[PDB]
C-alpha cells in the first residue's frame, strides 16, 4: 500500500486528464483518515461530468454515503443512499456489473443507517426487503434480531441468531453471537466453556475474539471468599496463561493487558497496576471498561478527587443517566462533608430508577447514620440541624426494620443489622440530650442580641 | 462509621459488539 | 512522588491568535480525564505539534522518581534516574500566578495555575482540587510526550 | 445462488472483530511483559 | 413551533416531574413541580410568564411525583420518605401528611373525581389511598415485582400500571378488579398516561419504542419507533391531536398519535428532560429535567 500512496502522490499534482485517479486515492484512504477519502470523492464526483453528460455510477455515491454513515452526517448519507438506489435502479443494461447487488449493498447501509436514526420500523422493513429476495444473506438476517433484542433478549432475537448458524456454521460472526446470548444470564458461568470451544478447531485458529471471551468468562469466577482454598489462585494462573498466549501472538491487543491488570489487582498490586493500565489508557481511553478499572485504583488510594470525575465521564455516553453499578463504586471510603451529604443525592438518583435493590436501601441508611453521628456526638453545632438530624435518624430506623424482612440479599446475609440498629437506639438518646444544648445556645444568642441592642441604644 | 461502605469491587472486562461496517464496493 | 498534575491532552489549536513568534506557538488544549483547559507555549522548532495530536502532560516538582527535591541548578553529569527519560519535551519554570473563582465568603471551585518556563508561558486551568499541588513561586517541570495511539 | 458471490467478491471489510482488539498504534509487549515478569520474581 | 419562555436555573437540584393544569379551576395558569432539592415551587404562569407563587417545604427526600387535581385547585406531592403530603395552591399551606411507611411511596395518581389517590407499593400491589382520609381504603391484589407507573383516565373508566418487566395491568377503577394484562414489553415501564378519549394507551418502556396499545379490547395498534434512549415521561395533547415524549437523550420529540410521526423536536435542554406536560389548550408544553430549566414550548 505504501507504493500505491507514493504513486498516487505523483498523479495527484500533475493533470494528465485524470478521471479515475481520485477513485484510487479514496480506495486506500478508507482505513486511514476518513476525511481524505471524502475529499477525493467530492472531486471524483465532479470530474466525471466534463467529458460528457454522464450520471455518476451508483458505486461511487454508495461509498461516499458509506463514509458519512460513520460520521454525524446521517441525513446526508441518507440522501446519498436514496440517490444510489435511484441510480442503480436505472441500470437496466448493466447486467454484467450486477446493478442488483449494488442496490442490495446500498439498501443494507441504508437500513443500517435507519436503525441508527431512531427508526427501527424502516430499518426492519428495509432489512425484510432483503430477506424476501435473498434469504442466503447473513448480515440482513443478523441485524434484524438485534433490533428485537432491545425489547428483550428472549424475543425473535434469540431465535433468529440460532437460525442463522444452522445455514452457515463456519461464520465466526454468527457463532460469536451465540455466546453473547448467554451473557445476559450469567448462570452459564462454568457451562459456557463448552459452547465457546466449538469453533476452537485449528481451521478457525487463531481467533482472538474467542480466546479472550474465554478469559472473560474465567475472570468472572473471581471475587469469591474461597481464595484460601487454593481454588481462585489456580483461576488467576489459568487466565494469566490465556492472556500470555494471546500476548505472544498479538502484542498490540489491548484486551489482553486489560485482563492482566484485573488479575494483578486481584493479587494485591494496586501500586503496580497503574503501570499496566497506562499503556491501555494511552491508546484508546474511550472504552467503557477503562473508565472503571482505572477508577478503582484512585478510590483505593484515598483519591476520590480523581475517582469521582472518571465515573461521571463514563456516564457521558448516550445510554443511561443513573446506573446502579457506577454509584456502587462511587461510595467506598467517603467521609467528607462534600462526600457524604452529596453522596446521598447520587444514591437517591440511583434508587429513583429501580428501588428494588437491597444495597441502595442499605447504603442510604449507612450514610444517614454517618451524618447523624457527625452532628449528634461532637456537636455542639447549629440549632436547626438538631431538629433535622432526629428526622433523618427516625427514617433510618424505619428502614432497619424493613430491610430485615426481605428474603434475598447481596449474596451476603444482612444479619449484622444489630450493631447499626443499636447505633440508632442510642443516638435517639443523643438527640434527646443534644436538644438541651440547643436551648442553652438559644438563650445565649438571645442574651447576646439584647446586650448588643443596648449598646446601640447608647449611640 | 465503624467500618466502610460495603461494595463488591470486581475488575470487570467486557467485549465489544460486531462493527458491521458499510460494505465499500 | 511529587507529581503536581497529570492528564492526557489534545491540541485543539496550534496558534489561534495567529503565529506571533517563529520558533514558539500557543498550543490550546483540553484534557481527556480531568477536563482541564490548557494554554501552553512550546518550542515548535525542536518539538513540532499539529492539531489533533495527543500528549501525556505530567507537571512535576522534581525530575527524580524518589522525589528528592533537587536544588534548581544545571548539572548534566548525573547518574540518578529521572522522569525525563520517558518523555520527549521537558521544561523548567516557576508558577508565577495562581488565580481562581473565590468569592467573599466561600472557597474556589476552579484554579488557573500560570507558570513561566523561562519566558514560555503556560496556563493550566480547571478543578481546584486537581490543582491543589501548586503554590506561587514554587519551581516546576513540564514533562510532555506525544501519544501515537 | 450467485447473489452471494456477487457481493462478497466486490465489497471491502476495513473493520472486523479482531481489528477492534488491537490498538491503532504500535504498542508492543516489550514494555508489558517486562513488568509482567518482574512481578513474578518478587513473589 | 418553538420555545416561548426560558426559565434558567429553575431549581437548585434536578427536576424529576412537572405538573400543569388543564381545567379553568385556577390550575392551568399555575405550574406545580417537584425537584430533588425539597422545594415544591408553585409557579404561577401569569402574564405569559413563569412566576413563583408559593414555595412549599417539608419533604425529607426529593419529590418523585407532582400532579394537579382535575376538579379541584389543590395538589399533592409524593416522595420516597414514606410521607405523602397534600398541599393547597390557594394558600400555600399543608393539608395533611399520609405516612405511607415504611418505604412504600411512589408516583401519585389523582382520580378524575378527585376522591382517590393511587400510590405504588414495593410488594407489587397498587394502594389506593383516599384524598380526604389518608388511610388505605382498598388495594389491588396483583403482585409481582414493583409498580413503576400508575395513571387515571380523564373520564375515569380504566387504570393501567407499569411493572419492572413490561407488564401493563389494566385495572377497573369502577369495580376494583384486574381485567386485562398487556405484556408487549420486557423493559421497566417508566410512565404512562391515558388518551383524552380513553381509547389509546401509550407505554414508555426502556426500549425506545412507543408501543401504543388499546384498552377496549387490549390489543396493539402499532409499534412506533421512539428515541434511542429511554422514554421517561409521555403526555397527550388536550385536543387529542399529538403527544409528546420525554427520553433520556436531551431530546423532546413530539410524535403524532394518528400518523405516528415526529412533527417537531426540541434540543434546547443541555441535559435529559424528566417531565413533560401540556397546557389547558395544548399549545404551551412545559418541560423539566436535570438541566433545572423550565422551558415553555409553544406549538400554535
Amino acid at each position: 500500500r505504501d507504493i500505491a500512496k507514493g504513486h498516487l502522490k505523483k498523479v495527484t499534482e500533475q493533470y494528465p486528464d485524470d478521471v479515475e485517479a481520485w477513485i484510487e486515492l479514496a480506495q486506500i484512504l478508507e482505513q486511514t483518515d476518513i476525511q481524505g477519502a471524502l475529499s477525493a470523492y467530492g472531486t471524483a464526483t465532479r470530474i466525471l461530468q466534463e467529458k460528457v453528460q454522464a450520471d455518476v455510477p451508483p458505486e461511487i455515491l454508495n461509498n461516499v454515503g458509506a463514509l458519512h454513515f460513520r460520521l454525524g452526517n446521517l441525513g446526508e448519507a441518507k440522501k446519498y443512499f436514496l440517490a444510489s438506489l435511484d441510480r442503480a435502479k436505472a441500470e437496466a443494461e448493466h447486467d454484467e456489473h450486477y446493478y442488483n447487488a449494488i442496490s442490495v449493498t446500498t439498501s443494507y447501509n441504508l437500513a443500517r443507517l435507519y436503525e441508527a436514526m431512531c427508526e427501527f420500523h424502516e430499518a426492519e422493513k428495509l432489512y425484510k426487503n432483503i430477506l424476501r429476495e435473498h434469504p442466503n444473506y447473513v448480515d440482513c438476517y443478523l441485524r434484524l434480531g438485534a433490533m428485537a433484542r432491545d425489547k428483550g433478549n428472549f424475543y425473535e432475537a434469540s431465535d433468529w441468531f440460532k437460525e442463522a448458524l444452522q445455514i452457515n456454521q463456519d461464520h465466526p460472526d454468527a457463532w460469536s453471537l451465540i455466546g453473547n446470548l448467554h451473557l445476559a444470564k450469567q448462570e452459564w458461568g462454568p457451562g459456557q466453556k463448552k459452547f465457546e470451544r466449538i469453533l476452537k478447531q485449528p481451521s478457525t485458529q487463531s481467533d482472538t475474539y474467542s480466546m479472550l471471551a474465554l478469559g472473560n468468562v474465567w475472570l468472572q469466577t473471581l471475587h469469591q471468599p474461597t481464595r484460601d482454598r487454593e481454588k481462585e489462585k489456580r483461576h488467576q494462573d489459568r487466565a494469566l496463561a490465556i492472556y500470555k498466549q494471546v500476548l505472544r501472538n498479538d502484542a498490540k491487543n489491548l484486551y489482553a493487558a486489560n485482563g492482566i491488570g484485573a488479575v494483578l489487582a486481584h493479587k494485591g498490586y494496586f501500586r503496580e497496576a497503574r503501570d499496566v493500565f497506562a499503556q491501555v489508557r494511552e491508546a484508546t481511553a474511550d472504552i467503557s471498561d477503562v473508565w472503571l478499572n482505572l477508577a478503582h485504583i484512585y478510590v483505593e488510594q484515598k483519591q476520590y478527587i480523581s475517582a469521582v470525575q472518571m465515573y461521571e465521564n463514563c456516564l457521558r455516553k448516550f445510554y443511561k443517566h443513573q446506573n446502579t453499578e457506577v454509584v456502587l463504586y462511587l461510595a467506598r471510603a467517603l467521609f467528607k462533608c462534600g462526600k457524604l451529604q452529596e453522596c446521598k443525592q447520587t444514591l437517591l438518583k440511583a434508587r429513583h430508577v429501580a428501588p428494588s435493590d437491597t444495597v441502595l436501601m442499605f447504603n442510604v441508611a449507612l450514610v444517614l447514620q454517618r451524618l447523624a453521628t457527625s452532628v449528634l456526638k461532637d456537636e455542639k453545632s447549629n440549632l436547626k440541624e438538631v431538629l433535622n438530624a432526629v428526622k433523618e435518624l427516625e427514617l433510618a430506623h424505619r428502614y432497619f426494620s424493613y430491610l430485615s424482612k426481605v428474603g434475598d440479599k447481596m449474596r451476603f446475609d444482612l444479619a449484622l443489622a444489630a450493631t447499626e440498629a443499636r447505633q440508632c437506639s442510642d443516638l435517639l438518646s443523643q438527640a434527646q440530650y443534644h436538644v438541651a444544648r440547643a436551648r442553652k445556645q438559644d438563650e445565649e444568642e438571645r442574651e447576646l442580641r439584647a446586650k448588643q441592642e443596648q449598646e446601640k441604644e447608647l449611640l | 462509621e465503624r467500618s466502610g461502605v460495603v461494595c463488591r469491587v470486581k475488575y470487570c472486562n467486557s467485549l465489544p459488539d460486531i462493527p458491521f461496517d458499510p460494505k465499500f464496493i | 512522588a511529587g507529581i503536581l498534575f497529570e492528564d492526557i491532552f489534545d491540541v485543539k489549536d496550534i496558534d489561534p491568535e495567529g503565529k506571533k513568534f517563529d520558533r514558539v506557538s500557543r498550543l490550546h488544549c483540553e484534557s481527556e480525564s480531568f477536563k482541564m483547559d490548557l494554554i501552553l507555549d512550546v518550542n515548535i522548532q525542536i518539538y513540532p505539534v499539529d492539531l489533533g495530536d495527543k500528549f501525556r502532560l505530567v507537571i512535576a516538582s522534581t525530575l527524580y522518581e524518589d522525589g528528592t527535591l533537587d536544588d534548581g541548578e544545571y548539572n548534566p553529569t548525573d547518574d540518578r534516574p529521572s522522569r525525563a527519560d520517558q518523555f520527549e519535551y521537558v521544561m523548567y519554570g516557576k508558577v508565577y500566578r495562581i488565580e481562581g473563582d473565590e468569592t467573599s465568603t466561600e472557597a474556589a471551585t476552579r484554579l488557573s495555575a500560570y507558570v513561566s518556563y523561562g519566558g514560555l508561558l503556560m496556563r493550566l486551568q480547571g478543578d481546584a482540587n486537581n490543582l491543589h499541588g501548586f503554590e506561587v513561586d514554587s519551581r516546576v517541570y513540564l514533562l510532555m510526550k506525544k501519544l501515537a495511539f | 445462488v450467485d447473489v452471494t458471490r456477487d457481493i462478497v467478491s466486490r465489497e471491502r471489510v476495513w473493520r472486523t472483530r479482531t481489528t477492534i482488539l488491537q490498538s491503532t498504534g504500535k504498542n508492543f509487549s516489550k514494555n508489558i511483559f517486562a513488568i509482567l515478569q518482574s512481578v513474578k520474581a518478587r513473589e | 413551533y418553538g420555545i416561548l419562555f426560558k426559565q434558567e436555573q429553575a431549581h437548585d437540584d434536578a427536576i424529576w416531574s412537572v405538573a400543569w393544569g388543564t381545567n379553568k379551576k385556577e390550575n392551568s395558569e399555575t405550574v406545580v413541580t417537584g425537584s430533588l432539592d425539597d422545594l415544591v415551587k408553585v409557579w404561577k404562569w401569569r402574564d405569559e410568564r413563569l412566576d413563583l407563587q408559593w414555595s412549599l417545604e417539608g419533604h425529607q427526600l426529593g419529590v418523585v411525583s407532582v400532579d394537579i387535581s382535575h376538579t379541584l385547585p389543590i395538589a399533592a406531592s409524593s416522595s420516597l420518605d414514606a410521607h405523602i403530603r397534600l398541599w393547597d395552591l390557594e394558600n400555600g399551606k399543608q393539608i395533611k401528611s399520609i405516612d405511607a411507611g415504611p418505604v412504600d411511596a411512589w408516583t401519585l395518581a389523582f382520580s378524575p373525581d378527585s376522591q382517590y389517590l393511587a400510590t405504588g407499593t414495593h410488594v407489587g400491589k397498587v394502594n389506593i389511598f383516599g384524598v380526604e382520609s389518608g388511610k388505605k381504603e382498598y388495594s389491588l391484589d396483583t403482585r409481582g415485582k414493583f409498580i413503576l407507573s400508575i395513571a387515571y383516565s380523564p373520564d375515569g373508566k380504566y387504570l393501567a400500571s407499569g411493572a419492572i418487566d413490561g407488564i401493563i395491568n389494566i385495572f377497573d377503577i369502577a369495580t376494583g378488579k384486574l381485567l386485562h394484562t398487556l405484556e408487549g414489553h420486557a423493559m421497566p415501564i417508566r410512565s404512562l398516561t391515558f388518551s383524552p378519549d380513553s381509547q389509546l394507551l401509550v407505554t414508555a418502556s426502556d426500549d425506545g419504542y412507543i408501543k401504543i396499545y388499546d384498552v377496549q379490547h387490549a390489543n396493539l395498534a402499532g409499534t412506533l419507533s421512539g428515541h434511542a434512549s429511554w422514554v421517561l415521561n409521555v403526555a397527550f395533547c388536550p385536543d387529542d391531536t399529538h403527544f409528546v415524549s420525554s427520553s433520556s437523550d436531551k431530546s423532546v420529540k413530539v410524535w403524532d398519535v394518528g400518523t405516528r410521526t415526529c412533527v417537531h423536536t426540541f434540543f434546547d435542554h443541555q441535559d435529559q428532560v424528566w417531565g413533560v406536560k401540556y397546557n389547558g389548550n395544548g399549545s404551551k408544553i412545559v418541560s423539566v429535567g436535570d438541566d433545572q430549566e423550565i422551558h415553555i414550548y409553544d406549538c400554535p
